[PDB]
């Protein structure tokens, strides 16, 4: 992901930062209602 | 000759069936269950034979 | 016992049905954890309710142990 039109010296990215005071550096998952891939299994997503 | 042309008849057949049945791999179908016993029920009469 | 329920909208406090004492409070993670926090489930029960591998259950027996988060007791 990256803006498509502002540099970095225009807009600059941060992670979301949860309710508990811990920033959400990885793609979040509804564990109670995502349902794993017929196919695939997901281990890890990290974010940098 | 008839048991492996048999054998042969049933391989084309999977090839025919691979297009119709879903390929989904969370768990096994029961007509690809059916399929699998038949397939070693060939392969064990093969060998019987 | 008189346990808080979800079941009403808004949450409010109703006295358990004949054959259930324990209040508990369910609170899981959803998609929408990001900015609205962990869903919140309340009521009562004849027994400590199952928990979900991802659900934390408390349970309780005192009176009015069971608010919001965000409501003092
Ligand atoms: C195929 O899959 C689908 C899903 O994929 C599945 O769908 C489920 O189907 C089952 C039944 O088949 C459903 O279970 C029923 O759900 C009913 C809905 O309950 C919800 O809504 C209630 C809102 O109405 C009241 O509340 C509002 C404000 O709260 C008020 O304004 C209204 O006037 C009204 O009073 C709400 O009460 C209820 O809350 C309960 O549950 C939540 C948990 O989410 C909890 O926090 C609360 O404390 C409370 O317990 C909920 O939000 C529900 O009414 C119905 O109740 C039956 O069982 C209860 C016992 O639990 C009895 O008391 C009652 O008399 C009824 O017999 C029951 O629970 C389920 O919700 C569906 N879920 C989904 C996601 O669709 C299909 O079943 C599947 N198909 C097959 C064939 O299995």
């Amino acid at each position: 992901f990256r803006s498509q039109t502002y540099n970095a010296e225009e807009v600059e990215f941060t992670f979301a930062v949860d309710n508990d005071g811990k920033t959400i550096n990885k793609i979040d998952i509804d564990t109670e209602a995502y349902t794993e891939n017929g196919e695939w299994a997901i281990d890890f997503c990290p974010g940098v | 000759t008839l048991s492996i042309s048999v054998l042969l008849s049933l391989t084309v057949f999977l090839l025919v069936i691979v297009e119709l049945i879903p390929s989904t791999s969370s768990a096994v179908p029961l007509i690809g269950k059916y399929m699998l016993f038949t397939m070693v029920f060939v392969i064990a009469s093969i060998i019987i034979t | 016992i008189v346990c808080h329920t979800t079941a009403t909208s808004p949450i409010s406090a109703v006295t358990c049905p004949p054959g259930e004492n324990l209040c508990y409070r369910k609170m899981w993670c959803d998609a929408f954890c990001s900015s609205r926090g962990k869903v919140v489930e309340l009521g009562c029960a004849a027994t400590c309710p199952s928990k979900k591998p991802y659900e934390e259950v408390t349970c309780c027996s005192t009176d009015k142990c069971n608010p919001h988060p965000k409501q003092r007791p």
